[PDB]
């Protein structure tokens, strides 16, 4: 009853874990990659 | 007297003029089923063939009247009722399904109206039968339009929200019910006193007071698909899966195809209403408050004209291809040191791919190392770059194609028994070995829809099986039995082997322009048209084969006793029997000319419908492609096998040492704990920057729809209006 | 058919429901 | 009575089982052609005067401003 | 439905009036469109009591093949034809072989 | 319908039975056998079927299916292969018309299986080749052919 | 062919005066 | 005897079909191509 039938066909599928401080502009989304 | 010459021409010509509950629930006699109830012998009296309850005979023959006899008098609790309605046939088909397995409005009405009152405990129309067909999929089948609508006014009722409180999401709750009541509005129920209509305690508890009918207001059109888009977006929800979700419904219906062809008007609409890639990504990302994302429902339901948009063919390129290898391949430059860079990074790749995953199961800061990169995704760390996966894929598909033609062009009537066995022929071996695993874990983790619906995967699979099936049964064939006629059969698995890995190896053609919407034609042309004309050619062929035999046999009269002389003309002074085979095989050619002009005719069809959609087609199979190697790791199959083992190992390990330890080289391919873009869900202060851009965008697309619904409004009374701005010309007023 | 076809229709087709303008056409030049 | 036809193709049933009803369904389906063909036949009126109204645009124009030309 | 199928009969056999039977066989298959439901496509095609006027079986008597090609009229067929589903049990993996 | 192609099917597999389980050296009671005059009375069955489908259904929807043509002429031509077998067995026995005897039966052994198409015109992806190489016969065969012969 | 497709909105406002003046 | 010519035979005849039919498929998406330009 909790689901509807838009959200068992619609929504995002797996269980992820939030991230501390990500940000998602185009730089500093790199951080841990360049350094 | 005679009639009209209309009248000879259209009128109609001819001229005209018990005691089981089941035959009482099917004829409809209320007080005969509840008298003999009162005896009762059961309630669920089901007939031996078919698996049909005394419940299930009044929702076949149309009696919504002792269905709700039983839900007034012999129930006792929720949980009771939904097991008379849930038992299933015979096939699998529960009260819902056989209301509209063929059409009964007046049934399906009672049970929907069932079910938006709360009177039931699971969800009686998503369930399956034996064939996984639907109470939607069985009236879409059978073709019942009548209940095919109000099984969409139930679906796009049930999408709106009765938590909250807005009054146009309030209003159109009301009016999708209310074309539900004015539905049925007859058949009254089986109680003569208290009469009440059908969905009387559904308008009742929605809180709206509002302040010769037309075929405009009583069927779903498209100024009320309007009001549910709108009124998802209000109550909040992703406006662009509201219309992905609302299309895949009315395709379901297979009778709405002037519903789909407008609601894929409005994704396209809504897709390029945005400018940037700011806009783009605003409205297609999942948040924290609607977790939906859009661009994985669409590659779910192969949405070729989403998928393939200007906008959504940018937002993969970004990620499967940032810096522009692809485009080294139209210059002398880019072949040389593109082309160069290829055989040393795939010689550098085998070499150092088996040392890596050894050393990422056990060597844990080899596989911290390895997760670095795949934001940035580009020539710095390389092995996460998609399009680079890909062509390592490629690389190691024409070195299998390379050492299995070189397998039998170097085979020699030399010397049995220490060739069964060999440093090539045994490695191929572990090689098909390792498809086969990876074709499982391809079916098991997507499933059957997307694995048939792919690129090569079923010819992947003979290619694999057959080689495996060639060196058993050669070893098996040299020292457990001796020698027979299962040696030649050796000979074929791997003809099948190889000429199954050369056609294979056609798939570097996946992106080229040029060559790609010719390979997409010719497996199209070939698994549709030649599968389907050779039905008819064996029927034929197989005619004239009996035909000729009674054309040949003989008749042996000349004897005077018995069985003495016998003509002589079979092949399968008697100048007559070959005119008979001259104009018997004219007949045939005749035939095969006349089948050649048919299978030539059939083909240039094909050809004419797969390229008027060349280059939609191919955008839609390169983000299929785009989409599968991003999620995929850079092991290719032929290293698929160690990495299972050394996994297996390596984290049987580290459960006897130290616990908690996490970040296993996960045993799958495709990983799953990746959203497959990098600006999904954004915390922070950037959802509250999406969710005004996403509120720019749609505001702007649902008043170019309030527009050019507008101009509809105006093109139903254009003889109208010019007939008043005649008037109020100055031959009246001024 | 003018006075029918005046606010609407009156025939109940939605005018008179043989009735059209033919504002008028004219010859020139 | 019911005596076995030697011909084939039954003449006396009509092709469907809706063919001619009886009743209310008698005064249901002529609420329900009216309802259909009222509204084929009004999208054929606009449909047709949309035609007409194409080629011949500018004299509707034309008309507006020879009122300025008389009254 | 009967008048546009009688009138477009008349001129199939004028011969020259082939930008009316175009015309004639298009309103013939706009008005089999206005129909939304099989209860309304049941409605204009039926003949009461008054106008005992069959267009069906007057369009499988004079060939038409734009009529009966249309998606609501093959579904008036096959509703009474099959009325089962067992056409619809040949695509299934348990159908095909429990219906051989 | 279904109980029409089980019937139909089994027709084409008892007359090419007939053809390949024929054996040369045998009596004159090869004529008149119980397969050989089974078939035979089929075949006298249906083309009384086909009188009554032309008086009753009229001439212009009985030459508007294209199959009323094979029923007959299958038949047509096995109860002409099952008079003309026994003349020319016992009556007057010359290779003159029994090259016509062996000669119907292979008419009449395609008509039958080209009439087993006819299981394959509800089908979708086999119906429309159903119908291309009919109209095929009807619109082009005959302006084509009378070209060739020139 | 901006006449075509916006032909019934250039009558709408030759209605629309009627509204306002 | 023992079936051995036919089991390699009835492989030799689906490869040459399969191979002349996909050849004529390939001739078809010649004869247009050159015929969209040649018109
Ligand atoms: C013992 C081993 C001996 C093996 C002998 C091998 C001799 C050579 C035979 C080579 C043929 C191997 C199989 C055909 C290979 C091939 O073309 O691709 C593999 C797959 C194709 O999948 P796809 O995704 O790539 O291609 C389409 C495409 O992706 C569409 O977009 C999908 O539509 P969708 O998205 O809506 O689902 C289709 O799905 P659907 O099926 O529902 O239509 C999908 O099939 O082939 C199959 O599905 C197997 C089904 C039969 C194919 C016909 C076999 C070809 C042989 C016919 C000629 C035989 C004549 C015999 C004459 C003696
Ligand atoms: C030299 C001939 C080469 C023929 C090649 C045959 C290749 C067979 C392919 C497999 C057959 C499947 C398709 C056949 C289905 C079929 O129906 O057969 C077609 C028919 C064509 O006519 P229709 O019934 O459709 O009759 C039409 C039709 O009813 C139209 O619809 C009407 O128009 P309408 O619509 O207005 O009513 C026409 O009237 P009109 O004059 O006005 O046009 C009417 O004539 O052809 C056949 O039946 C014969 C095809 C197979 C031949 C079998 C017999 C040959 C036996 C000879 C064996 C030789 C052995 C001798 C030596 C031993
Ligand atoms: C686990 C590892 C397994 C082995 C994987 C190694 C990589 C093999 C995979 C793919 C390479 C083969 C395909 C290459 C195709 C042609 C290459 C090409 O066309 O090049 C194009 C561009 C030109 O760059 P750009 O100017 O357009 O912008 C880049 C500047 N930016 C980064 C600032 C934006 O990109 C570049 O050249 C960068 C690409 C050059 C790298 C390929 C040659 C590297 C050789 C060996 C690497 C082996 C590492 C082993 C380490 C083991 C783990 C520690
Ligand atoms: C060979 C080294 C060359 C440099 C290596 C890097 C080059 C690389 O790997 O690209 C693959 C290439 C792409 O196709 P390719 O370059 O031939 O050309 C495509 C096509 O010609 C059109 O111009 C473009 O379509 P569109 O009009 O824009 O729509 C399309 O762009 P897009 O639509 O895709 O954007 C072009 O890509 O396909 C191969 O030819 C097989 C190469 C060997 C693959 C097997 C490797 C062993
Ligand atoms: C074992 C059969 C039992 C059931 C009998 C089934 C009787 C029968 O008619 O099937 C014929 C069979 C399968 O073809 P089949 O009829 O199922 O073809 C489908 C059928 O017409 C559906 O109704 C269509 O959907 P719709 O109507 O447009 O909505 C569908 O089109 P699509 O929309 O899905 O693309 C079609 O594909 O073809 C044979 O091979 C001959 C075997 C004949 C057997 C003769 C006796 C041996």
């Amino acid at each position: 009853k909790k689901p509807s039938d838009y959200g068992c066909q619609l929504h995002y599928k797996h269980a992820r874990v939030v991230e501390p401080e990500s940000t998602t502009d185009d730089g500093m989304k790199r951080l841990k990659d360049v350094g | 007297k005679k009639p009209s010459d209309y009248g000879c021409q259209l009128h109609y010509k001819h001229a005209r003029v018990k005691g089981t509950l089941i035959t009482a629930a099917e004829l409809g006699l209320v007080d005969k089923y509840r008298d003999l109830k009162r005896a009762g012998q059961d309630i669920l009296t089901c007939d031996w063939p078919y698996h049909y309850s005394s419940i299930l005979y009044a929702c076949y023959g149309n009696q919504y009247k002792i269905l709700q006899m039983v839900e007034r008098e012999f129930v006792g609790s929720t949980q009771e009722l939904t097991a008379m309605h849930t038992t299933r046939c015979w096939v699998g088909k529960n009260s819902a399904m056989v209301a509209a397995y063929q059409g009964h409005l007046e049934t399906m009405l009672y049970i929907i109206d069932l079910d938006m009152q709360g009177k039931f405990t699971e969800d009686l129309f998503k369930q399956r039968d034996v064939m996984g067909k639907n109470a939607m999929m069985w009236a879409a089948s059978q073709g019942h339009t009548d209940t095919i609508e109000v099984l969409l006014v139930r679906s796009l009722y049930r999408l709106l929200p009765e938590d909250c409180a807005d009054p146009l999401v309030l209003k159109t709750r009301w009016k999708l019910v209310s074309l539900l009541a004015d539905l049925a509005s007859h058949c009254r129920d089986y109680d003569p006193g208290c009469s009440r209509s059908f969905f009387q305690e559904v308008l009742a508890s929605i809180k709206y007071d509002p302040v010769a009918v037309k075929l405009k207001d009583v069927h779903i059109t498209v100024r009320t698909l309007q009001g549910v888009i709108v009124s998802a977006y209000r109550a909040g929800m992703n406006c662009m899966g509201v219309i992905m979700y609302c299309q895949s419904l009315l395709q379901q219906a297979r009778y709405f195809d002037d519903l789909v062809a407008q609601l894929t008007a409005w994704e396209v609409k809504l897709l390029d209403t945005c400018r940037n890639k700011q806009e783009v990504q605003a409205i297609l990302a999942p948040t924290e408050d609607d977790p939906s994302e859009p661009v994985g429902y669409a590659l779910a339901t192969f949405d070729k004209a989403f998928l393939s948009h200007k906008f959504v063919q940018q937002i993969f390129t970004e990620k499967w291809d940032t810096m522009g290898v692809t485009d080294y391949t139209k210059s002398l430059f880019g072949v040389v040191w593109g082309g160069c860079s290829l055989v040393v990074a795939f010689a550098a790749w085998a070499t150092i791919c088996p040392l890596v995953v050894v050393a990422r199961s056990f060597l844990s800061p080899v596989q911290d190392f390895m997760m670095r990169g795949k934001v940035i995704v580009d020539s710095r760390f390389p092995w996460h770059v998609p399009l680079y996966r890909w062509l390592l894929t490629q690389c190691a598909l024409i070195t299998f194609t390379v050492l299995l033609s070189y397998l039998v062009f170097s085979f020699d009537p030399s010397d049995p028994v220490p060739a069964s066995v060999a440093p090539l022929n045994t490695f191929l071996a572990v090689w098909c070995a390792a498809i086969l695993v990876d074709e499982v874990q391809e079916y098991v983790e997507e499933g059957r829809a997307e694995y048939m619906s792919s690129g090569w995967n079923v010819m992947d699979v003979t290619m694999a099986l057959s080689y495996i099936l060639h060196y058993i049964l050669r070893i098996i064939a040299v020292r457990v039995t001796d020698n027979l006629n299962i040696l030649l059969v050796v000979n074929d698995l791997l003809a099948a082997a190889a000429l199954m890995a050369w056609f294979r190896m056609v798939s570097v053609f996946e992106l080229s322009s040029a060559i790609g919407p010719l390979i997409q034609m010719m497996k199209q042309m070939l698994i549709k048209d030649v599968t389907r004309f050779a039905l008819l050619v064996l029927v034929i062929l197989l005619g004239f084969s009996v035909g000729m035999e009674a054309l040949f046999q003989e008749a042996c009269i000349e004897r005077d006793p018995t069985t003495n002389e016998c003509t002589k003309y079979t092949s399968w002074f008697e100048q007559k029997r070959v005119t008979g085979v001259i104009f018997y095989l004219i007949f045939a050619i005749v035939t095969a000319i006349l089948l050649l002009n048919l299978f030539i005719a059939m083909l240039a069809d094909t050809y004419t419908r797969v390229s008027t959609q060349a280059m939609v087609e191919f955008r839609y199979r390169k983000a299929k492609l785009m989409a599968s190697y991003s999620r995929r790791d850079f092991v290719c199959p032929p290293f698929n096998l160690l990495h299972l083992v050394c996994a297996a190992v390596g984290n049987g390990l580290r459960r006897l040492v130290w616990g908690p330890d996490g970040f296993t080289p996960v045993s799958m391919r495709k990983n799953e704990t990746v959203p497959l873009f990098s600006w999904y869900f954004p915390q922070g202060e950037e959802m509250r920057q999406v969710v005004v851009l996403q509120r720019r965008v749609v505001d702007d697309f649902l008043n170019s729809n309030r527009v050019a619904l507008f101009r509809e409004k105006l093109n139903a009374e254009l003889p109208n209006l010019v007939h008043e701005m005649l008037k109020q010309k100055g031959k009246g007023d001024g | 058919e003018e006075a029918a076809a005046a606010g609407g229709g009156g025939s109940a087709r939605e005018g008179a429901a043989l009735h059209e303008p033919t504002w008028g056409v004219d010859d020139g030049e």
